[PDB]
RNA sequence: GUGUGUACGCCGGCAGGCGCGAACCCCAUUCGUGAUGGGGAUCGGGGAUUAUUCCC
């Protein structure tokens, strides 16, 4: 039998581009689920949430802000809605939309500080994998919540637009923005 | 499922099912031009304030708008593939739109007054033709940034449709319906005046031979393609604005100047070595 | 050509009151400080008037027969407990005088247990 | 000759559900009720994990009827999914051959353990260890 | 509320029950009590165990 | 082959129901029925104008599944959560004289009979009434 | 400058200011057979792959 | 969560009186970016309980 993301969207034809990324993305045939729910314990040790499919991590990931909280049939709801919204608009697979936005999204080098009462310096230093996929679902989900904040237009249909942008890279997005500044201040203090 | 505009609202209703399915109202005046998709998923419509409107079945609220119009929009539809939109509004001009990117690709301002009908070709994309109260039928196509043909037509166009195989397009304007043809440029192959007012819509039947043309005389006209002779006429109480016909010829549509508008349904077995012997069949003589 | 589209009121003089004629019909009769939206509802049921059309739709007639049911609610079986009677009745409130007594009163008992 | 019968449980926090597997058309009902009108439906994928890995050809010779009382809405359909799986797999190890009832049991088992074994959450955490490492 | 008990009619005001607070009480058939606080709703109730 | 209540989705069972008892009549309808609301905890009127009908199409779908059930229990069946201004929210019952009258009006149609133990159950006419809604629900589901 | 790839073949330590950067030993995926020094932010292990927009830095330099 | 201490029937919108032996969740509906059908402070009128809480 085939395994297909709420019985309409394969895995199989989904790819990654980036080999660093592979091994921290669970979307292929062994992760591959029928809903993104599973009532699994990912937590309960260190680097266990890289085997946590990348679908249900986004849907623990948009149980945000508080009013939200315990809510996870919703957000299954809202990701079903978005992802049919992405395939009517584009007409493509939504999971390598969603792939491909992660993998954009994701920046490569970041700050650290040192940081004492007067001013703050700053150092360049390099992003491990699973922060790289960690900030880019935090960062697609924080631009959907704030787009969708006091507008008339439903939180699936702001997740789909954002994912279509970050996917295309373009820079409508908010996770592209923040990413580009985020490299920005890394290079000027190198 | 036929979407049906009206007003403010635009109603989709289901077979039978007096009352509409599901109802879009979100419009300030008068919507325009409610258009169903290849998949029959997603619809583009139009408004009096100027935005081209993307709407899914499903939804409330446009998933697309596009505001590129300065004026009242009437004519809006899909390409061949089913991601790209052309529209045509009351400020003389035709824009071609992407779905997905959310902007305009390109723009033509070839007309002098209100573009009030406008139609794409299902066989070549970025093929599509338009109409205008200025007489004239214009064809923007291919890739290019002019009119490669252009048609002239005596009254104000109301509606113009084209035929699937071999290019024939066909224009109604006041009492006459006149059919180009596109193997030679331009060419009025036959001009017909069968109502005694405005012809205001036409049709085509899910059979190429059939074509229907309804106007402001409450008359509906049905004529043959290869003969270009009525077959048949239909009459109704009130003046016929719209005509839709569903799949084959199952419901007759027909929208009205009025709120009304009328729907119009329709033992054992030998084997292979066995040698067959035929009895015969008893013939019955009338009393 | 000689299409002639049907008219709308953009805006209605009901009761001494502008009433936008944008609105659903129940939502726009509560702009009335009188009428509420459980009383818009009620008069527009004993009214027969269809609720998915705007205000601006309504016929004249549809207009002088919500008026008339909404002037005389008796008349077309409206409850009683259901209206807003508002009598004329805006009696002197006396309790602030027994307030200041008590209060004067739990002085003096301080005073009483201070000695 | 005699009644061919299996009756086995599934548990998920206050959940709990009684399967009976029999010879039968394929008929899957839970509290006299078909499958797919349990609710919620949001979850109904989860209730049709076991048939969708394994097909309708293996479903086709037993009839299952599953009865499920207490706890919440999601516990009850974990609880129903592992009594249908648990429920096959031992009738198929009573009245069928046990190499099907092997492979069966390990496609259950490389999709999600918790279909046939269930694990309770316990109370495990920092506080109770000792502050730093064991070693070093 | 099993021992606890809600009492009315000894006192008309939240003032005389504060003057009483810890007082023994009983009741006819010998159970003996202690008054505990005052309650807000009736002006002299309160709670005795 | 024979079709039940159960086998046929409730909600879908429920619209056919309703305009059922609609479309065939004699069901008694009260003269209050657009001026109240359906419970304490409500805000509004229901929208629907034939709410009785749907009520009425709802409550004999409950008898069928639960028999015996009085005006109590169809009090505490639709019941819902109450929001008080700035007090915590509680649960809150139904209105009985609501529930009371779609009872006797279903017993004027000869479906609903009072049990012997105390609240009211099914006819078998009512039960060969319901089971024939059910089947017409099944083919129109299977054919489409 | 090109961008790199790298793989990380030891995990040396928690250093920066406040121990949240980890520095690791990596060597490139080209068949140049280097290794160097670097600064990692956020979890990282054995096995992990980098990319070095500049590969030229390194973080103990003088 | 049993110390000898309400199920059901009728009438009424409700609050109740009269006799007797779960929310959350999920599907659909209306509304709509406007201090708005969000929010219910304050204010006016009426009704039940034995001054008191509740209901319109
Ligand atoms: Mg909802
Ligand atoms: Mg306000
Ligand atoms: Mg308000």
């Amino acid at each position: 039998p085939d395994i297909k993301l709420f019985g309409k969207w394969s895995t199989d034809d989904v790819q990654i581009n980036d080999i660093s990324l592979q091994d921290y993305i669970a979307v292929k045939e062994k992760y591959a689920k029928y809903l993104p729910h599973s009532a699994g314990r990912y937590a309960a040790k260190r680097f266990r949430k890289a085997q946590c499919p990348i679908v249900e991590r986004l849907t623990n990931s948009m149980m945000m802000h508080g009013r939200n909280n315990g809510k996870k049939l919703m957000t299954v709801r809202i990701v079903k809605h978005a992802f049919e919204i992405i395939h009517l608009l584009t007409g493509e697979n939504p999971l390598q939309v969603l792939v491909n936005a992660i993998i954009n999204s994701g920046p490569r080098e970041d700050s650290t500080r040192i940081g004492r009462a007067g001013t703050v310096r700053r150092q360049a230093v390099d992003v491990s994998p699973l922060r790289r996929v960690n900030q880019a679902i935090w960062l697609l989900c924080t631009g959907a919540r704030e787009a969708a904040f006091r507008n008339i237009k439903t939180i699936a249909e702001c997740l789909a637009d954002e994912l279509i942008n970050a996917a295309k890279g373009s820079s409508n997005s908010y996770a592209i923005k923040k990413k580009d500044e985020l490299e920005r201040v890394a290079k000027s203090n190198r | 499922n036929y979407a049906v505009t009206a007003s403010s609202r635009i109603h989709i209703y289901g077979r039978y099912s007096q009352e509409p399915i599901k109802t879009f109202s979100r419009f300030k005046d008068t919507a325009y031009c409610a258009t169903f998709r290849q998949d029959g998923r997603l619809l583009v419509a139009g408004s009096e304030d100027g935005g081209v409107q993307l709407f899914d079945i499903s939804g409330r609220a446009p998933l697309r708008q596009f505001e590129g119009h300065t004026k009242a929009v009437h004519t809006v539809d899909f390409t061949a593939d089913k991601y790209h939109v052309v529209s045509g509004a009351d400020d003389y001009t035709v824009k071609l739109w992407d779905i997905p990117n959310s902007k305009e690709i390109l723009t033509f301002k070839e007309h002098s007054d209100y573009v009030r009908c406008g139609c794409a070709s299902k066989l070549n994309p970025d093929l599509f033709i338009t109409g205008s109260y200025d007489h004239t039928v214009k064809m923007f196509d291919a890739r290019t940034s002019e009119s490669v043909l252009s048609v002239e037509h005596g009254q104000p166009v109301e509606s113009v449709l084209l035929f699937p195989s071999g290019g024939l397009l066909v224009s109604a304007g006041g009492r006459y319906v006149k059919v180009w043809d596109m193997l030679k440029g331009g060419q009025l192959l036959v001009s017909l005046k069968n109502h005694h007012k405005t012809v205001t819509c036409l049709c085509l039947s899910s059979s190429g031979q059939r074509l229907l043309s309804g106007s402001l005389d409450r008359k509906v006209k049905v004529y043959s393609t290869t003969s270009y002779k009525v077959v048949h006429s239909f009459d109704y109480a009130a003046s016929i604005l719209s005509l839709a016909l569903a799949h084959e010829d199952e419901t007759i549509v027909v929208g009205m100047t009025n709120g009304i508008l009328s729907v119009k349904h329709r033992n054992y077995m030998k084997q292979r070595d066995d040698i067959l012997i035929n009895r015969p069949a008893k013939k019955h003589l009338e009393l | 050509s000689l299409v002639i589209p049907e008219k709308f009121q953009h805006i209605l003089r009901v009761l001494n009151t502008n009433i936008d004629g944008r609105r659903k019909i129940a939502f726009a009769i509560t702009a009335i400080k009188g009428v509420g939206r459980r009383y818009a509802h009620v008069v527009l049921r004993k009214a027969d008037i269809d609720l998915t059309k705007r205000a601006g739709e309504l016929t004249e007639d549809e207009v002088e027969r919500v008026i008339t049911i909404m002037q005389n609610p008796r008349q077309y079986k409206i409850p009683d407990w259901f209206l807003n009677r508002q009598x004329x009745x805006x009696x002197x409130x006396x309790x602030x005088x027994x307030x200041x007594x008590x209060x004067x009163x739990x002085x003096x008992x301080x005073x009483x247990x201070x000695x | 000759g005699p009644l061919q019968s299996v009756q086995v449980f599934g548990r998920k926090k206050t959940a709990t559900a009684v399967a009976h597997c029999k010879r039968g058309n394929g008929l899957i009902k839970v509290n006299g009720r078909p499958l797919e009108m349990i609710e919620p439906r949001t979850l109904q994928y989860k209730l049709l994990e076991p048939v969708l890995l394994l097909g309708k050809e293996r479903f086709a010779g037993v009839d299952i009827r599953v009865r499920v009382k207490g706890g919440g809405h999601v516990a009850q359909i974990y609880a129903i999914r592992q009594s249908i799986s648990k429920a096959l797999v031992a009738y198929y190890q009573k009245y069928v051959d046990e190499a099907s009832k092997k492979e069966i049991k390990d496609i259950l088992i490389q999709y999600d353990r918790t279909l046939l074994v269930a694990d309770p959450r316990r109370c495990e955490s920092k506080k109770f260890g000792g502050p730093g490492a064991r070693a070093r | 509320f099993k021992n606890t008990s809600f009492i009315k009619g000894m006192f008309n005001s939240a003032l005389e029950v504060a003057k009483f607070e810890g007082a023994v009480i009983r009741t006819v058939s010998g159970i003996r009590g202690q008054i505990k606080k005052a309650l807000r709703a009736p002006e002299g109730a309160f709670r005795a165990s | 082959p024979g079709v039940t209540v159960k086998d046929v989705n409730q909600q879908e069972f429920v619209r056919a129901l309703a305009a059922f008892l609609k479309k065939s009549g004699k069901l008694k309808v009260p003269e209050w029925v657009d001026t109240v609301k359906l419970a304490k905890h409500k805000e509004l009127a229901p929208y629907d104008e034939n709410w009785f009908y749907t009520r009425a199409a709802s409550t004999a779908r409950h008898l069928y599944l639960r028999g015996g059930a009085g005006v109590g229990s169809m009090t505490k069946i639709y019941g819902g959560r109450q929001r008080n201004g700035v007090m915590p929210s509680h649960f809150s019952r139904g209105s009985k004289s609501v529930a009371r009258r779609v009872l006797q009006a279903l017993e004027g149609l000869k479906m609903v009979e009072k049990d012997q133990d105390g609240g009211r159950k099914l006819t078998p006419q009512g039960q060969r009434d319901l089971d024939r809604i059910a089947g017409q629900v099944a083919a129109a589901n299977k054919k489409h | 400058q090109p961008i790199k790839l790298a793989r990380v073949t030891k995990v040396l330590g928690r250093t920066g200011s406040q121990g949240q950067c980890t520095q690791v030993r990596v060597e490139f995926m080209d068949d140049t057979s280097r290794s160097i020094i670097r600064n990692v932010k956020g979890p990282v292990r054995e096995g992990d792959v980098l990319t070095l927009l500049e590969s030229e830095r390194e973080a103990r330099r003088l």
